[PDB]
Parts: C-alpha cells; structure tokens; sequence
RNA sequence: GAGACUUGGGCAAUGUGACUG
RNA sequence: GUCACAUUGCCCAAGUCUCUU
RNA sequence: CAGCAGUCACAUUGCCCAAGUCUCUU
RNA sequence: GAGACUUGGGCAAUGUGACUGCUGAU
C-alpha cells in the first residue's frame, strides 16, 4: 500500500 | 475547616441506620461519601481517647492505594478534631515495635492505611480486634476473592464474635466483572462478606439537586473506518524484528533462576530476555494501531529506554544485547524518518506541512480523534478546557502525548489553549522523551492538572478509580469500552454539567459497540433493581452464609497471643524467610515447586487423590530444614501451591524456625547466639545480654578480698622443722661522699635480717629501692639456711622480737593490734642473722635474748649519774642513742667517736668562741645540775630518715640539698643509750618496702607459673632460669626492605620465644594508683590491640554467613569492658592485683600481727554488723600487753568496747557513715574499679603476646572461655584459620575476572605482592553502588578485618619501636596514622584510585577532583583550600585490599612487608611532631 | 636527714570540649 | 584508640623558719 | 531523620486472545 | 454456542519486601 486512505472531515456525534 | 459542614439531606438517616447495623452505602463519586464516613466517625466518636487496657476503643480507616491514602488522610485532617495515623509500607510498619504500636494507639484515635498493613497489624496481634469501635472501608467491592479486604474481613469469625466493630462499604460502582447478568447473585456476595445490608438512597429524586454536583454528561459517538490496509515498510521492518527475536533466543548471557508460567507447566525465558519481546510487541501493537507517526515517536521511546537499561545494566553480556538493540532501534527511527521525508514533497509551509503529514500517515482513528478535539475546542479559551483522555496502555499515553505536542504546535488554532499530559499506573515509565534519567519533578501530574498548568488529560486505567479531580468538562475515551465498572467510572469523570461524553468506535464493528453499551446501560439500570425489590428485612442471622462463603478456602492456624497465619499469606512470608539464607555464588533463596507426576499421588497419599494434585516444596541448598515437604491432595494447582506454602510455614514455626511473627525470622537472635555463645557467665553476676547500667558508677566499682600467696599461707614454723632462712642484700648504688658516708658502709656490712619460712621460694631478681641518697638494689639469697626451732620458747622469743620491732624500731603499729600465731595468711617471721661458725650465719641470739622489751628512755639524775659508771668509748661505737632532757623521743644514730675531746670543746661555726659545756649549760640548764662525768668522751651523732614508702624515684635527688649542713656533736651522759646497732636498723628501716613486693612478687611468680602451665611451656629456660633484674618504666612520666616485627617473629619459630620475666608479669600487676616506677598501662594498649584483632578475626571466621554490622555490634559486647570485667572475675585473679599505693603506717597490716581472733569472728560472720564499727571504734581497743602479745583475744571491758561501738555509731551523726574506705583491710578487703581489672586483663594479653607470640597469646585467649572453641574441631592457630564463603570471595570464575578487572598488573607493579587468586582484589574493589553487590556483595566485610589487621600492626610497629613513650602518644600517632585522610593519600600517591570500581554521581567528580587537588598540593598530607570533601571510599578501598592481600597469603609477614614499603614516607615524616 | 611555709614547675586517678578510624 | 581545661596524691626549684652541733 | 533514584522477587482484582476437557443445546 | 473448568501467551491496575546507590541536615 502506497499511503493511508483518507476520511471524511465530515460527520456526526450521534447519541448513543 | 468551615462552618458549612452542615449534612446533607440524605446522610443523617444514612448514619443514623449505620449505627443500627452493618451498611454499604452505593452512591455515584463526589457525592460526599467521604464526609458521610467521617460523619460515622462523629457519631461514633464517644470511646477514643481512653486507652485499650482501661476499656477504651479506637477506629481504622481501611485504604487501597497510597496515593487514596494520603487523599483520605488529607480529607479527614481538614475537618477532624481527632488524631490520625498515616501507615504505609516500605517504612516504620516492617520495623516497628509493639510499644510504639501501642504507643500510637494511645495518642490516635484513628488510622489509616493500605489493606496488607492493617493485616499485618491484627493478624500479628499488636492490638485486640475489639479495641476497634468502627472499620471504614473504602472501594468495597474490591471485597471479595482472595482480595485484602475479604482477608481482613475474614479475621471477624475466628475472633471474639461479640462487640464487634462496625464495617460501612464506600463505592461508586457496586460491580467489577463482566458476571453482570443475573446482580442480585452478585450483590449478595458482598452483602454476606460484610454481613450487612447495602442501602442507597432512596429520594433519589429530590436529592438530584447535590447529584448536579455528579452530572450525567451527554453520550456521543465517533464512529471511523478500519480497514485494513498497511503500508510497506511495516512489512519490511517486521522481517528484521523477528530475526532480532530469534537472535536474542541465542544470546549467551549469564544463569538465570527458575522462571515458567503461573500453573508450572514448561519453561518461560528469563525477564531480562522477555522485557525487550514485550516491548517491542507493544511498539509493533502501537504501531499497527495508531499509525506510522506514532511509531515516529513509540521508536524515540523505545532508544531512550534502552540507553536507560543499557546505563542500569551490570553484567557486561546485558550491555552488548541492548547496544545491538539499540541499533536495531536507531534503524526503525531512520526508516520512520525516511518515509516521512520521502512524504511531504507537495508544499513548503512548513507548519502546514507537519500539519498534513500528521494528518495523512495517521490511521484514520487517530484522524478522527484530531479532527473531533479540532471541531470540539475550536480556539476556545483555555478556561473552558478541562477533560480526562482514557487510553488502554502505558506506551500508547506516552506516544500519543508526544503526537500530541507535534498536532498541537502544528496548529495556531491550539497551539495556545492546549497544554496535555500524561502519567500512568505502578509501572513508571519517565515522563521525558529527549533526555537521559536526570530528572526530578516532585509535584506529581495529578498535581500539576489541580494547579491548572494542563488542561487536557492523557491517562490510562490508572485514573479511573479513587483519585479525585476537578469536574473534568470532557471524556473522550479512545480505546474500546471493555468493563462496566470503567464505563461507569468514565462517565462519572465527566462530573460537572454541560460535560460531553465522547466514545470512539470502528465502523465494521460499530453495531457490537452499540450492543454491548446497551447492554451496559440495562445492567446499570438494573443495579438498583435489586435493592428497589428487596424485602424489607433485616441482615443478622444467616451465620451459615458467611461460615460457607468462609470455609471453602484452606482453614486457617492460630497459637497462643492470638496469632493467626493466613493461608492465602504463606507464600509471601516463605518467600521473605527463604531470602535471609546466606546466598552461594549463584544460590536459590527461593522455594523450588515440583507438582508430582500422575502416577506419583497415589506413591504418598493414595489411590484417593488421582484428580487432587499434590506438590512437593524443595527447601533451599542453606535453608534449616533441606528436605522436602509435599501439598496436602488439592482439586487445582493453585490451591495446593497454597496449601503446600501454609504447611511449610507451620513445620517451620512448630520448630521455633518460621518466625512467630511469621517472618522471615532472624535478628537480635542471631547475636543472642555468639552473645551467650559467650556472656552466659554473666547470668551468675546478676547480668546479662540486654542488661546495662549506667547510674551511681554501679558494676563499675566493686569490693574484692585479697587472699595471701600460695607460699607464705601457713608458713609459720613449728616446733621441729627444717625452716628456711632467706637473707637480704643490699648493694649500695650511690657514691661514697660526705653525705652518704654512714648510708653505704653501714648498708654493706655482712649483718642482715631475715625471714623464716616453712616453704619454698623461687628465685627472685633485684629490684631498685630509691632513698634519700640515692637508689639501692635489694636481692634475696637463691639457697636458704636450713635451721630448726629446738625449743618452744625459742619460737615464743623470736615472735617476741618480731613482734616488738614491728611495734617501736618502725613505729608502724596501732592499740588493737594483737601479736598473731593462729592465722596463717600472710603470717611470717623475720630475723636477723650473725656469724657464729664460719661464714655460714646462725641466729643473733643475743639481739633476741636482750630486745625483748626495748630500752625505755629516762632521765637521769646528777645522783645517779654520780652512781652511773663511766662509759667506754666503744659503749657507744655503732650503738643507737637518744637525748632524754628534751622531750623527743626519736632516735639518734652515732656517727663518729671523740676519744681526742673534751666537754670544754672547740671553736664552731655557730658558737664561735664558745664550748659544748657552756652551749648546753645556756641551752638546757633547767634540768642539769652539772655534768659529772666531764671528760674524755662525747659523740658525733646524726639523724635517720623517717619515711618508710621509698617507691618514689625523685625522692632521692641531692642537688639541692648538697649546701652545707652543720656538725652535730652531743654530750653522751646527757643522751640514753640503746645497746642495739645502728648497723641492723639502718636496713631494718626497709623492710616494709621488702614485703610489700615480696608478695606481689611472688603472686607474680605464682601467675607465671600457671600461665606456662596451661600453654604447655616447660622448656630449659623455664626451669634452672636466672630472671633479669627489675626494669624502669621510664614513659610513666617520672623522668626496600623492613626490619621484620619482633611481636609477629615468634609465631613461626620457637628459637625467638623469649622467657616471660616475672618482672612483666608484676608490671601487669601494678595498677597505675600503686605509685611505682612500673606500670601495666604501655602494655595495655598491645593487649587491647591484640584482642580487638584476635575478635574480629574469630567472629570473621565462624560467622562467614554474617554481615560485618552485626560482627561490628556483637564484638563490642565481647570485647566491652562489662565483658572483660566478669571474664576475669570468673578467672578469680582480682585477688593478686595491686592498686593501692603502699600506705604502711595505716592501712598495710603487719604479716605476724592481726586484730583480735574474737573480733574477726563476730565482726565478719555477722552480715548485721558487716561495716557497722568504724575505726573510731577500733582505736580505743588499748588493750594490754598480755592481752595483746600473749593470750590473743580481747577482755570482757574491752568486748563491751568494741560490740558497742557499732551501737553507738548508730545513735550518734555516724550513723550512715561509710566504713569500708581504707578502714576494711582487717579482713583483707579492697575496693577496685572494672577499669583496673579490665585494664589489667589486656596487660596480660600484651605480656603474653609479647613473651610468646601471637599463637600462643590466641591460644591463651581461649583459656578466659571469651573465644569460645567450636565442636567439629576444638580451635585452630590465628593464622591458618580459614575463613571466607560468598562475602570475602568473588562468585565468578577466572574468565569473568578480566572483564571486571581491565588492568591488573598496573597495580601489582605498585603493589608488589603478586596475587595468585584474583577473586579476592575483586571483592576488596568492588564497591556497593556498583551492580554486582546483589549477585556478589561489596567491600565492606573485607573492610572490616583489614581495618583490624592494619590498627595491631600499625600499633605493634610503634610499640615494639619506640619504648619510651606514654601509650597516649603512641596510639595517638596511631590514629594519626589510622585516620581516614591519610589513607587517602596514600592511596592517590599509589595511583590506586584508577582501579577503583565505583558508580556514583557526586564519586565521579570527587575522586577527580581530590587527586587533582593533591597534585596540585604536591601530595602534601593535610595532618586545607576551599574545604574540599576527602574522598572516604579510598581510605576503605585501602582497607579491604590489604585484607585482600593478607587473604591470599594468609601471612602477617608479607602483608607488613607490603604495608612497610606503602607507608615508608609516612612513617618517618609522623614520628616527628606527630600532628594531630 | 626532717618538719613547718609560700611562689612556680612536673606526674597520675574524676568532670567538660573536641579530634582520628 | 588519644589530647586540652577545672579537683587529690607524689617528686623537685626558689626562699623562709624550726630541729640536729 | 529527610529528599531523590536504581535492581529484583513475590502477592491480589479484573480483562481480552488462542487451545483443550466435561455437562448441555443444535 | 450456553454452562463448568483448565492451560498458555498477552493487557491494565494494585501491593509487599529484599538489596544497594545518591544528597542535605542532625
């Protein structure tokens, strides 16, 4: 594998 | 503290039903739970100042962990009125006693402290359970298993089950375990450990309003991808990971001890090989997890961990493994480094870029964490920021910290508001990254976080339970959520309102995590369902819950004092007793578990323990017991480890072995041993070991009899016997001048007197006795004249004569004197001798037959002398005269004779024109008439000297008095005239000074005797021996190669033994208060020397299991001055001491003559009136003549006298007056003080050490039973005695040798003496702060002896040396030449300090910095600028390694050898002006 | 040769201070 | 192990008186 | 007595991973 | 797989005691 894979910046603090 | 202590709403029914019965309160942390404790405390508060044995109680706060223990001590000092004791291990506790235990009860009135200790404290039994009013305890539902808490709690049972103290549980979770399903089969464990039913509040609504103090924070969740993809490099640095495994399995370390896996099944590799695979498991973990920047600082890590092991390592094979590692280590961080430089080739915003280059290589967990702390502070203020971070492991809150600082500074928007940390569990890991340990940071992170300086928190599980912190505004829990307890505590740490909650979980296994949290969020709630649902019913009577829950575990042992043994605490207290064997060079002081074979149970107990395992217990190589005891049958591994370890431990303590105290049992015990070993003849004094004194000088100074030597007890002849006439010379030694004319010629006439003997006398030398004018030589005749008494009353006239010399020529007599015939001490006769055939002497027996009564001078009338016939010329020629006009009554001695003079008598000097008549007629005319015989006759007379102690030497001198001194004529009518001669009395005057040697003599002759005796010398010289004259002391104050040591040369050869003269013995007789020109004192310091030496060598030698502290602490009893007092009062010597000074007019009683026999008896048979009758008593017993000389006793008036003489002492102001001060010498009796007996018990030893060498002064030595022999074989020389084992002697072959010695023979080229074993230069360099002391030891017992060896040769160099100086300076050059500076300097000018093996900070620089300031100083001895500290090592480095030296050779000669060319200068630059 | 007597010097046994190992 | 300062005893230097003519 | 630091053994609670045994469901 | 139990490596927290090493003051 080349380099890591991304993530999103967006996203949630659902309520658990 | 305040006043707003006021309690809440819900803890005064919560205590009011805590004194009804045992509780558990369950409320959620920082509800006060704490403060209710302390409110129990106050209500309970009635019995505690009133101490146990009157009635009165006290209270315990249980503890956990210290840290909460100092929390809860803080807590209960800010707002309690009582007194608290702080118990913590690891000091006071394992060493305290049970006074200052009571002690302390006494003044507190609570403790606290961890579990162990409090078990320690009642399992021992320092104080009774009862005295307990309450029992607090904290974190109660760690109250079960095989816990500390259930422990304790198990001690209730067994002990008085009545009145029994009080239990409360405090928690803020009821649970720890995953066994959540099913609580109330949970909480009733805990209910029935403390058997007391657990309450929680039941207005949980209304008091909510305090529970907004504890506020439930909102749950949210993160949610990341976890896919699994991995880069290259991973892959390519695993390769050389596990080859550097497999190599380090190859590695050829040193033996290692028995190490495998919890239940004995196969072997497991030692921690010094495990440590790096697990650490290196831990760096690949994290870096799998959390990414290669991670890993960028987890390597950083890892090197600055290893240099740290590498700096700690002492076996040099450890080094070589952690360089290799180390390098492997500086690999992975080039390879991290190489990637991430190989990255960032986009942009040159250098922030920017560490920004993205963190964001990019980071997993997308950790990416997700950044962005989420990103999006929830937002550049707020640094205020508001307050948060706990909860991560799994130690590595990963230190890695995590140190990406942590890098995002931070990466980021403007944060690099203000963010300060993180981090601290962990028991395992401190060093909270630098960039620095070698140097470090020293007092206030502790938790500290640091309460003062604000951080604000976010990296921890581990550490802070999940007990410490309290601030209400922290955030949690953010990085790493899966695996228990309930630390869900619960978690999300309790969010305390404060408005807290968010923060849960990061993987997005493939997002749905398991939201299961298992709702799971965990219906057993929270169900927690209360039980309580919710209990019947209302009280928790008292079910005894049998707690009698089964109790006894499934092994039955405990108890004794006498209620001491208990816990089973589940065997192990331990074996485990500690196994390690005070004295270890072998690579000895096991553990116990070696072997669990039998299958087929071996039923080879002890039986077919009927196939499936119960049985184990047997292999005592170490030196443990009291080396047999073998085997596990009882038991179901599991463990429970028969257990039961295996509670047996061994009651063998051992059924045989006084295990100590009772359950301890590794060894102390003051130890010395016990060699003390009584030794002071077991104390015990008859009325001493013993652990007695002293030290008030109103008692046993210092003691009364003591004298008895009379073995030669002159009933030497009174008798009526036909062969008696033994031994005469006196006496051999002038000054010149004949004017002044002395009449002292020589008169003193060398044939005439003498003599003393008759029914024994034997030895031959004894000439002694000087100094006179007036001068010094005279006095030696009695070697071969007596054998006479026999042919008639009584020839007896009777010479006891007579004996009897009035004694009386009137010496004038040394008192009234209750009695002429003795009976008693047979010291009762003797002497006589004077004349020729009568021939040159042999028969007795004068016309002195005898005349001087029966002595001439009694009076006066003389002129009708009488009218009468009186003229005297002849010759009539007064040598005769004794007196003048009876004057009133004196003192003698006269005629000098010269006038034949060529009349009494019309020439010019003089003073009386110039003028005539002996005319002097006397003008002078004392009153009484003469005229002189009748006034013709043809007067007489040159001159006086003699009164003084009867002639000891003193500077008596004698004459420069002052050679002036003039005038002519003394006297008329002879007008003088009496005795017919005896001035001939006899001029040496008759003497004769005390000759008795009060001739006994010390031949007592002196006597302890010769017996000490060549019992040491077997019976030589030629020792028999038909010639003894030398009697020397002067004359330091008593009254006016290349080496030459070998002549007190060591009589050891190998018996050629150079010299004869030991009696005059040394009498000299080791003579105290120093006998004012004499001899004295024991010079020898005393050899003697001591000697003893010092020959303790520490025979307590070196028997005890090689030993620590040189406890041979230090127990040689100071045996050598002590108590210790040599008692020995020699056990040798019955005191009895030929002499200490007083010779006072013969009052106190020296006279041989032939005593008190009345009546007197003797019923003054000393009756203990009533023992010193009752004073001497004023005594003088007034004038009894007469007949009732003195002849009949012996005393008359009825005369015993009225004397037996009321005590009564009246006891009605007047005597009454109370000390009567034994000079006054007791009827009886013989002296009083000495324990420093004249000690002091004469090392001149002994120094005589004989002296005379005969060191092996015969040893062997000596063991006579006074001080060096007590041993049983395997009796005793062996000082030299040869082989001493040595695992202290004195390197633990490690030949080949190891050169790795810790680099160089040797740079130092044998100084040296000199080449060493043939070097184990023993290695034990002597070996210094205690170096690592090899656990495995081999230190210096220090080398020390120890070699400091001994170096005091007695250095004192035996300048005794032997320098015979003219007082002990004082002598040994005070000793420690001039003894003292630590010195040393030192010794050792720098020899270049030894480059060998010295030390590791130490400030010794790094001092050594350094004292040789160079003694370079400087050009070696100059300071016996100095800017006070710099001498380097004490050196000073012991020198003093083990001439033991070392000595050791190797096991000869004193060649180590004086080595020591004379070490100290040559020194020992012609002392002697001058000896510096002090 | 001895005592009486005072000035100072020298030596050894008790109390304090301090040094060496 | 040894030294310095305050208390008894011994032996001297100075000088004095008494005793021995 | 106090501060700081090092090495090593043993003890307890709980936790996941792998393997195996029995009861038991399938 | 549930339940009973065991083995082994692994994780976190807790505690004891032994040994020696500093530094300052008494």
């Amino acid at each position: 594998i080349d380099r890591y894979e991304q993530v999103s910046k967006d996203f949630e603090f659902i309520k658990i | 503290e305040d006043v707003e202590i006021k309690p809440r709403g819900y803890q005064l029914r919560l205590v009011d039903h805590l004194t009804k019965s045992n509780g558990i309160v369950y409320l959620p942390t920082g509800s006060g739970k704490t403060f209710v404790a302390i409110l129990v405390l106050k209500r309970f508060s009635q019995d505690f100042d009133k101490p146990i044995e009157s009635g009165g109680k006290r209270a315990l706060f249980m503890c956990n962990t210290v840290e909460l223990a100092r929390q809860q001590a803080m807590a209960v000092r800010r707002c309690t009125n009582f007194k608290v004791g702080f118990y913590v291990g690891e000091q006071g506790v394992d060493d305290w006693t049970r006074g200052m235990w009571s002690d302390e009860i006494k003044k507190n009135q609570v403790l606290v402290g961890t579990a162990q200790v409090f078990l320690d404290m009642v399992t021992q039994t320092y104080v009774a359970l009862s005295s307990l009013s309450v029992v607090i305890i904290d974190e109660c539902h760690h109250g079960t298993g095989h816990h500390p808490f259930r422990e304790f709690m198990r001690l209730f049972t067994i002990a008085n089950q009545t009145k029994l103290p009080r239990v409360v549980g405090l928690t803020g979770v009821l649970i720890k375990g995953n066994e959540i399903t099913n609580v109330a089969t949970k909480l009733k464990e805990l209910e029935i450990t403390y058997r007391g039913n657990i309450i929680t509040v039941s207005d949980t609504k209304e008091m909510e309003n305090v529970m907004l103090y504890a506020t439930k924070p909102t749950e949210v969740m993160v949610s990341f991808p976890h896919q699994e993809q991995v880069l290259t490099v991973t892959r390519l640095i695993s390769a050389e990971i596990e080859k550097f495994y497999v190599s380090l399995d190859l590695m050829n370390i040193g033996v290692q001890p028995i190490r495998r896996s919890k239940s004995l099944q196969c072997l497991r590799d030692p921690s010094k090989k495990s440590f790096v695979k697990q650490l290196f498991n831990d760096f690949l973990y994290q870096m799998k997890e959390y990414g290669i920047y991670a890993a960028s600082i987890a390597i950083i890590s890892l090197i600055v961990e290893f240099d740290i092991k590498r700096r700690q390592a002492e076996t040099l094979s450890v080094k070589l493994m952690h360089r290799t590692a180390l390098t492997l280590c500086e690999k992975i961080r080039h390879l991290l480094v190489q990637k991430l430089q190989d990255m960032t080739y986009d942009d040159d915003d250098d922030n920017v870029n560490t920004e993205e280059v963190i964001m990019n290589f980071s997993t997308p967990k950790v990416q997700r964490f950044l962005m989420s702390l990103k999006v929830s502070f937002a550049d707020k203020d640094p205020k508001d920021i307050c948060c706990l971070v909860f991560v799994e492991r130690r590595y990963t809150c230190k890695c995590i910290y140190g990406l942590l600082l890098n995002y931070i500074q990466s980021t403007p928007e944060l690099r203000n508001v963010l300060t993180p940390q981090f601290m962990v569990g028991r395992n401190n890991i060093s909270p630098d990254f960039e620095s070698v340990l140097e470090r020293k940071w007092q206030k502790s992170a938790i500290q640091q976080f309460r003062d604000g300086n951080a604000n976010l928190m990296i921890c581990s599980s550490v802070l999940e339970e007990g410490i309290d912190v601030q209400a922290c505004n955030h949690v953010f829990i990085l790493d899966p959520v695996k228990t309930f307890n630390m869900y619960v505590q978690s999300k309790g740490r969010a305390r404060t309102t408005e807290a968010k909650f923060v849960l990061f979980t993987a997005d493939k296994e997002r749905e398991k995590t939201i299961q298992q949290i709702y799971q965990y969020r219906k057993a929270h709630n169900d927690i209360a369902e039980y309580l919710k649902d209990r019947v209302l019913e009280k928790t008292e009577p079910e005894l049998y819950e707690i009698k089964g829950h109790f006894q499934d575990d092994i039955d405990p042992f108890t004794n006498e004092n209620g001491a208990v043994l816990l089973p589940n605490n065997a192990l331990a207290i074996l485990h500690r007793y196994c390690q005070t064997i004295p270890t072998d060079a690579f000895g096991f002081v553990i116990p070696w578990f072997h669990v039998l074979q299958e087929d071996e149970r039923d080879r002890i107990f039986g077919v009927s323990a196939k499936g119960k395992h049985v184990i047997s217990i292999n005592m170490p190589v030196n443990c009291m017991l080396r047999d073998t005891i085997y596990s009882d049958p038991m179901d599991n591994v463990k429970t028969a480890k257990i039961s295996a370890a509670f047996k061994a431990c009651k063998v051992l303590y059924s045989l006084g072995e295990l100590n009772e105290r359950f301890v590794p049992k060894t102390l003051k015990e130890r010395v016990a041993s060699i003390a009584d070993v030794h002071f077991e003849h104390w015990n008859k004094y009325g001493d013993s070991v652990t007695a002293t004194v030290n008030k109103a000088d008692k046993s210092k100074d003691r009364t003591y009899k004298t008895e009379c030597p073995l030669e002159f007890y009933d030497a009174l002849p008798r009526v036909g016997e062969i008696c033994y006439a031994y005469e006196i010379f006496l051999e002038p030694q000054f010149e004949s001048c004017e002044y002395t004319e009449h002292m020589y010629l008169n003193l060398q006439t044939p005439r003498n007197y003599a003393i008759l003997l029914r024994n034997k006398l030895p031959r004894l030398a000439e002694m000087p006795l100094f006179s007036n004018q001068g010094k005279l030589h006095v030696r009695v005749a070697n071969a007596p004249l054998e006479v026999i008494i042919q008639n009584s009353e020839q007896l009777e006239l010479l006891h007579q004569f004996h009897g009035m010399v004694f009386r009137d020529i010496l004038k040394i007599w008192h009234p209750f004197f009695v002429l003795d015939r009976r008693s047979k001490e010291n009762s003797y006769l002497v006589v004077p001798l004349i020729l009568g055939a021939g040159e042999q002497k028969c007795f004068d027996w016309e002195l005898m037959t005349n001087f029966r009564r002595l001439p009694q001078s009076h006066g003389s009338n002129v009708q009488q002398r009218e009468q009186q016939p003229a005297p002849r010329p010759e009539d007064f020629e040598g005769k004794i005269v007196t003048q009876w006009y004057a009133n004196y009554d003192k003698p006269m001695l005629v000098t010269k004779v006038h034949r060529e003079l009349t009494p019309l008598s020439y010019m003089e000097k003073n009386q110039q024109d003028k005539t002996y008549y005319e002097f006397t007629m003008s002078k004392y005319g009153n009484r003469i008439g005229d002189v009748v015989h006034k013709d043809k006759f007067m007489i040159e007379v001159r006086d003699l000297t009164e003084q009867l102690t002639f000891y003193v030497h500077n008596r004698g001198k004459f420069n002052a008095k050679s002036k003039a001194k005038m002519k003394v004529i006297l008329i002879p009518e007008l003088c009496f005239n005795f017919n005896f001669p001035g001939d006899l009395w001029l040496k008759l005057i003497f004769l005390p000074s000759i008795l009060n040697r001739m006994y010390f003599l031949l007592h002196a002759e006597a302890l010769r005797k017996r000490f060549n005796t019992y040491l077997n010398l019976h030589l030629l010289p020792f028999n038909g021996t010639d003894y030398m004259p009697r020397p002067l002391e004359i330091d008593y104050s009254l006016k290349g190669k080496v030459k070998p040591l002549l007190i060591l040369q009589k050891t190998v050869s018996k050629e150079h033994i010299t004869p030991a003269e009696q005059g040394e013995f009498l000299a080791a007789i003579t105290a120093s208060s006998a004012a004499d020109v001899f004295d024991m004192e010079r020898l005393e310091i050899l003697g001591d020397s000697f003893l010092k030496l020959s303790a520490t060598l025979y307590l070196a030698s028997k005890y090689s299991d030993w620590n040189e502290g406890t041979l230090t602490e127990v040689k100071s009893k045996l050598v002590s001055n108590r210790n040599l007092l008692f020995c020699l009062i056990d040798a019955d010597i005191p009895k030929t001491l002499n200490t007083i000074q010779f006072t013969p007019r009052y106190t020296w009683l006279p041989p032939g003559i005593s008190l009345p026999h009546n007197v003797l008896a019923l003054w000393r048979e009756n203990p009533e009136f023992a010193k009752i009758i004073g001497p004023h008593n005594l003088r007034d017993l004038a009894l007469g003549d007949e009732e003195s000389l002849v009949k012996g006793n005393c008359s009825d008036i005369n015993y009225n006298r004397f037996v009321e003489g005590c009564r009246a002492n006891g009605q007047s102001f005597y009454a109370g007056a000390d009567f034994s001060s000079e006054v007791n010498f009827c009886v013989g009796l002296v009083t000495i003080p324990n420093k004249v007996i000690a002091d004469t018990l090392e001149a002994l030893l120094g005589v004989i050490v002296k005379n005969y060498g060191l092996q015969h002064a040893f062997k000596m030595l063991e006579y006074f039973k001080i060096c007590r022999a041993d049983i395997d074989k009796p005793l062996t020389q000082l030299l040869n005695l082989e001493l040595g084992g695992k202290k004195m002697r390197a633990n490690v072959n030949t080949t190891e040798i050169d790795g810790f010695l680099i160089n040797h023979y740079y130092l044998e080229k100084n040296l000199g003496y080449t060493f043939k074993d070097r184990r023993y230069l290695l034990q002597a360099l070996t210094h205690p702060s170096y690592p090899t002391n656990r495995i081999t030891g230190s210096y220090q017992e080398l020390e120890f002896i070699g400091d001994a060896i170096l005091d007695f040769l250095i004192s035996a160099y300048i005794f032997e040396n320098n015979t003219k100086m007082n002990p004082g300076a002598l040994t005070d050059l000793r420690s001039a030449l003894v003292n630590n500076t010195t040393l030192a300097c010794i050792c720098v000018r020899h270049r030894l300090h480059f060998f010295i093996l030390a590791e130490n900070a400030k010794l790094s620089e001092i050594i350094s910095k004292f040789v160079n300031f003694q370079e400087s100083q050009g070696h100059r001895v300071t016996n100095m600028s800017t006070n710099v500290d001498v380097p004490k090592a050196l000073g012991d480095v020198l003093e083990a390694l001439i033991a070392a030296v000595y050791l190797d050779c096991r000869d004193l000669q060649r180590t004086w050898e080595v020591i004379f060319n070490l100290f040559e200068p020194e020992l012609q630059e002392f002697t001058r002006k000896v510096p002090i």
